[PDB]
């Protein structure tokens, strides 16, 4: 919302958010105290509503821009996790970070044959 | 070659002279000047390496273990 209101007074912005996954996650652990039946790994069935309704308002407009950069966590290092998978489609960039190449002490440990830009 | 008390003869192989031998040397100089190449025999070597060669393909086990190297 801050960075709605800086954007809408006709500046650009950064939105800087540290961790995405822990918005999900923090419904999870909610969605079934709410009486709501499960999906597919646990996740609560509007995992893709609850995510699309963020990431779909923090973007860039005619009269101001928001650039901004995410941190996903991706849990069990599984990239076809309900989660990640479903966040893939919301970004302009992806850079994707792997266990593998940081063991090998090359930081920062990017996977180039899984990132990719528009 | 004879000694005393010891005698030895260093028998050829094949025949010898002077014009087969400038043939087979023909032959393998024409061999050289082409890129013509002969197969070996071992059809042993040749039945166990296309056996490890189509076993060993397309097995994605690296990306499969998470193993780094």
């Amino acid at each position: 919302t801050m960075a709605e209101k800086f954007r809408d007074e006709g500046r650009d912005v950064l939105l800087f958010v540290d961790n995405i996954y822990r918005y999900t996650l923090a419904g999870t652990e909610v969605s079934a105290l709410l009486g709501r039946m499960p999906s597919a790994v646990g996740y609560q069935p509007t995992l893709a509503e609850e995510m699309g309704v963020l990431q779909e308002r923090i973007t860039s407009t005619k009269t101001g821009s928001i650039t901004s950069v995410q941190a996903v966590y991706v849990p069990a290092d599984d990239l076809t996790d309900p989660s990640p998978a479903t966040t893939f489609a919301h970004l302009d960039a992806t850079v994707v970070l792997s266990r593998q190449i940081a063991s090998l002490g090359i930081y920062p440990a990017v996977d180039p044959l899984d990132s990719t830009s528009r | 070659e004879v000694q005393p008390g010891n005698v030895t003869v260093l028998a050829d192989t094949a025949i010898r002279g002077q014009d087969l031998d400038e043939a087979r040397a023909m032959e393998a100089k024409r061999k050289a000047e082409e890129h013509i190449s002969s197969s070996h025999g071992d059809v042993d070597y040749a039945q166990a390496s296309a056996e490890l060669a189509k076993a060993i393909a397309q097995l994605r086990v690296i990306e499969l273990t998470k193993k780094a190297m």
